[PDB]
């Protein structure tokens, strides 16, 4: 209903849509499907 | 990143054997060990040019563009 | 046919002048990379 | 038939298993070290780039170009550039060939040196020919191209020699051994208990007499036969590297005297 902030993201966390990417998915998205991601961007 | 062009120590060119190297593995069923001297890869180092190289550009390939 | 720009998902040969911040025909990816060179360049093979 | 004789053990397109008699260590060891760097040989030593939108930079793809074995046997008879009157190159100091490449299908595109196109005139010399010694003939992969990738470059050889760049090296890796058994003395085994067992022999011990229980050192005898195997890249033929080495080594020393000469 009501905006505030905006919440940095953990990369790979249940949001960042890489939680769900496969791995063809990734290559596009220009991710490496070897990324852990546990940082923020 | 692609086969060596060349072994390093005494440049037996080794850059012509990768394919037919995966293939003596695949198909033919043969361990590394048979499959490189198969390739004339008689030296070790010369051996542990295919044995130990990575083929990276199979994944640099698959981003688009 | 000549061109300045590109951008790193269509990769039209885009390129504008001032006054375009930035973006591509379809692809709003304000990102574009700066095309190639033309007098190519020679190397060493060692 | 004179001081340096010959006896040849196996030979073929790449390989030529011989023994030197009669032969000084030294000139045994020099003509060794002839073949590893001072026989020319033609190497691509330039590269332009046209267009380069593969996943490999264009240093990377050159330095492997350059590496590339090319025929060599009519060497002897093209030029140094650095001594070749023109301005750069020629067909009198070079060979260009033109690689193009383009990422059709869409099942991965290889580019191998056969896709290497000479473009000067070879002047009827066997010379500059990307070599192959493939069972499908595609001599040596230089890149992996995908969907739509682009490659286009054009390539100029030179003749060169290795002590310049490891790349003009037509001779791969080369065996040498002499007295087999350890009668000469010029090694002191490392043993854990059994010298004799724990080093393993060489097939060149079956080729020599064993050294007798009692027999005291023979102080007198020095290095004598040599038991070498030559490689090769292809550049050149087996054959060739040990003849050209000779010649080079021979040549080299003519050029002493020649030296004294002018002095
Ligand atoms: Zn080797
Ligand atoms: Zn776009
Ligand atoms: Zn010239």
């Amino acid at each position: 209903k009501v905006f505030i902030g905006r919440l940095p993201i953990m990369l790979r966390s249940k949001n960042c849509y890489l939680s769900e990417a496969t791995e063809s998915d990734l290559y596009k998205l220009k991710e490496c499907p070897f990324d852990m991601g546990g940082y923020f961007i | 990143m692609i086969v060596p062009v060349r072994c390093f120590s005494c440049g037996k060119v080794v850059g012509d054997k990768w394919e037919s190297y995966l293939n003596l593995l695949q198909e033919d069923e043969l361990d590394e060990g048979t499959a490189l001297s198969r390739l004339g890869l008689k030296r070790y180092c010369c051996r542990r040019m295919i044995l130990t190289h990575v083929d990276l550009i199979e994944k640099f390939l698959r981003y688009n563009p | 046919a000549t061109l300045k720009y590109i951008c790193a998902e269509c990769s039209s040969k885009l390129s504008l002048s001032r006054t375009d911040a930035v973006r591509c025909k379809d692809c709003g990816h304000r990102i574009l990379l700066k095309a190639r060179t033309k007098r190519l360049v020679q190397f060493e093979a060692r | 038939e004179e001081g340096p004789q010959v006896k040849i053990r196996e030979a073929s397109k790449d390989n030529v298993d011989f023994i030197l008699s009669n032969v000084d260590l030294a000139m045994a060891n020099s003509l060794r070290r002839v073949m590893i760097a001072e026989i020319p040989t033609l190497a691509i030593d330039s590269v332009e780039v046209e267009t380069n939108t593969t996943v490999l930079a264009d240093e990377f793809i050159a330095h492997r170009l350059g590496l590339i074995p090319l025929q060599s046997m009519d060497i002897e008879q093209l030029e140094y550039s650095r001594d070749c009157f023109c301005e750069d190159h020629c067909d009198k100091c070079s060979v260009v060939l033109t690689l193009q490449a383009f990422g059709e299908s869409e099942s991965t595109t290889n580019v191998y040196s056969k896709d290497l196109v000479i473009v000067s005139n070879l002047m009827g010399r066997n010379i500059g020919h990307p070599i192959i010694q493939d069972k499908e003939g595609n001599g040596v992969l230089i890149c992996k191209l995908r969907k739509g990738q682009e490659l286009k470059l054009t390539c100029v050889a030179k003749k060169g020699i290795a002590k310049e760049h490891a790349k003009w090296g037509p001779a791969a890796a080369i065996e040498f051994e002499y007295d087999p058994w350890n009668k000469l003395k010029h090694t002191d085994y490392w043993y854990e208990q059994d010298s004799a067992k724990e080093w393993p022999q060489s097939k060149n011990c079956e080729y020599e007499d064993p050294p007798n229980e009692g027999d005291p050192f023979d102080y007198k005898a020095q290095a004598d036969t040599f038991y070498m195997n030559v490689e090769s890249v292809g550049s050149i033929p087996v054959d060739q590297v040990v003849v050209r080495g000779i010649d080079t080594l021979q040549k080299k020393v003519a050029s002493i005297l020649l030296a004294l000469t002018q002095m």
